[PDB]
């Protein structure tokens, strides 16, 4: 019912300018320019907004202090962020949060949401079913695959199908 | 803070 | 807090891992070859891990993607064991990496640390 | 001769670098995210690297398994390049590493051995 | 027709003693507990006799000293050799030697060839037909695939299919 | 969505 | 033995 | 040296 979206940056909410310079966007623009529809009643935090090789260990504590705020708030969370550190994150958050009560899912796009083929909204698609399935703990999906956040690596540099989940039976996919 |  | 990630590779100088523990790192990750363990043929590594493996954990993980780490498998594994080498069994790299630094923040007990990163938390682990 | 290889991991300082040139290493190589890039927001990683890149080749390779490495694609990629980091290309860690102890073994030019290691000698890159 | 076979030792030429300790096989004894039958005219060098975690750069100069002087006489070079770090082999054996006249094919085994379901035979046959098939240039054949050796990395540590053609695309394969 |  |  |  109730789902935040927290924002952290990445290829998703970026359209570079027009000379060489990243952009970014906020959460909520991302949704709509995806063209997510069916989620109303959808709040939007935006907590950083770089791409994810400048992630430091202080970023996982500003991060998981939002989120020990909002679980208690919200039936799930979605976290969107670049893909070269999410594997990262989603398994710092895992240690940090020991126990959710809701589904913590981590996504993220390789062809930003402003670009024509993107990924973005497939991913989002995912990730917002599955903050809605009741499904406690911290999850990555990508390319229509949900996995453990802890169990979860990227696999590919240039490539939709960036993630595995790595010895361990992907959670589920839209197949 | 958050937007609806 | 910090920790280092350092490849395995052939002729690998165990003198960086002392300047390592210098710098004041309170961690190491060793990615090493397939189940596991520590050159000891022409190399003062397994020597030099045997030393520091008593003053800051050191985690063995895999260079290869799958299947993870098993240091009872082969000799060189069951070597770094006795050495006292923490494995990483079948965790991601980043699953790893991530819980070290974790329980560093809560701890700096070598034996404490490897009791955690052989205790499945989250479901990282298949202890 | 000596190479030595280190993962790229969040809140990674550059002082473990200046520490291996110390050492004697003649090359080094960072196994990084995805595409490519050094962290340059709350490290002096990039600045250290924009140092020592002049003086031992400083290679970028992923951790990624496939697709290989692309300082072009984002600016934490370019940046790199402009730091003076020799990208791998599409070639594999080992062939990588190996590559690198082999032109070491036949020059010490920084500028050489980067031109080396963006020419495919046997099939390992795609130039 | 005239095929050397060079022992770096590894899991194929092992069978562990009564008690703990790994021992070695030489080459010939391993083809002849793989069963190989066809391959008459074959000749049989031993080097080393290590687990390839152990193998050195130095190792690498005596291994290339020996093929360079072997390639000239044989029509096709197979090389056993440890897993672990048969892709770092068979890596820096394609710089020293740049242009082999002959196919020179790494290979090894996850389960020793004395044991019952040994990948060794399957391993061993995929050798020894690629190294008479004339294609130049070094090689790895593992699994009933062969791959270029500078384009070769193991990725699992517990499988009889631990390696794959990294972004380039399989030689051959008995499919 | 589909599990298993 | 099959390339392609 | 060489094995037959
Ligand atoms: N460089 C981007 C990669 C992506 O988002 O696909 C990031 O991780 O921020
Ligand atoms: N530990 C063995 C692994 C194998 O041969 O399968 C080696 O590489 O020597
Ligand atoms: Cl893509
Ligand atoms: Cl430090
Ligand atoms: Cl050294
Ligand atoms: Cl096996």
């Amino acid at each position: 019912m109730k789902i935040l979206l927290i924002g952290m940056g990445g290829t998703i909410a970026s359209v570079k300018g027009e000379n060489g310079y990243e952009a970014s966007l906020s959460v909520k623009e991302v949704l709509d320019i995806a063209g997510i529809k069916d989620c109303e009643d959808c709040d939007f935090l935006d907590l950083k907004n770089v791409d994810s090789t400048l992630i430091q260990p202080e970023d996982w504590v500003d991060l998981a202090e939002t989120l020990y705020k909002n679980v208690k708030k919200y039936d799930g969370i979605i976290v969107t962020h670049g893909t070269d550190t999410l594997a990262y994150t989603s398994s710092m958050i895992s240690f940090m949060l020991r126990n959710p009560p809701i589904p913590i899912v981590f996504t993220g796009s390789m062809i930003p949401a402003t670009e024509e083929n993107s990924d973005a909204p497939l991913n989002l698609q995912t990730a917002i079913k599955f903050a809605t399935s009741g499904i406690r703990g911290v999850y990555v999906a990508f390319n229509g695959k949900v996995m453990l956040g802890v169990r979860t690596s990227k696999v590919r540099t240039m490539s939709r199908d960036a993630f595995e989940s790595i010895n361990y039976p992907i959670i589920a996919e839209l197949r | 803070l958050v937007v609806n | 807090m910090a920790v280092l990630v350092i490849k395995l590779i052939p002729g690998l100088s165990g003198d960086i891992f002392r300047a390592a523990v210098e710098l004041g790192y309170r961690g190491i990750v060793i990615e090493g070859y397939g189940a596991g363990g520590i050159p000891y043929r022409g190399s003062d590594l397994l020597q030099t891990i045997e030393e520091l493996s008593k003053e800051i954990p050191i985690v063995m993980t895999t260079q290869a993607m799958y299947d993870g780490v098993d240091l009872t498998r082969y000799k060189v594994g069951r070597l770094a064991l006795r050495a006292g080498v923490i494995p990483a069994g079948d965790m991601t790299k980043e699953a790893t990496v991530t819980k070290l630094m974790w329980i560093l923040g809560h701890t700096n007990n070598v034996e404490e640390i490897k009791v955690l990163m052989r205790k499945n938390l989250v479901g990282e682990l298949r202890d």
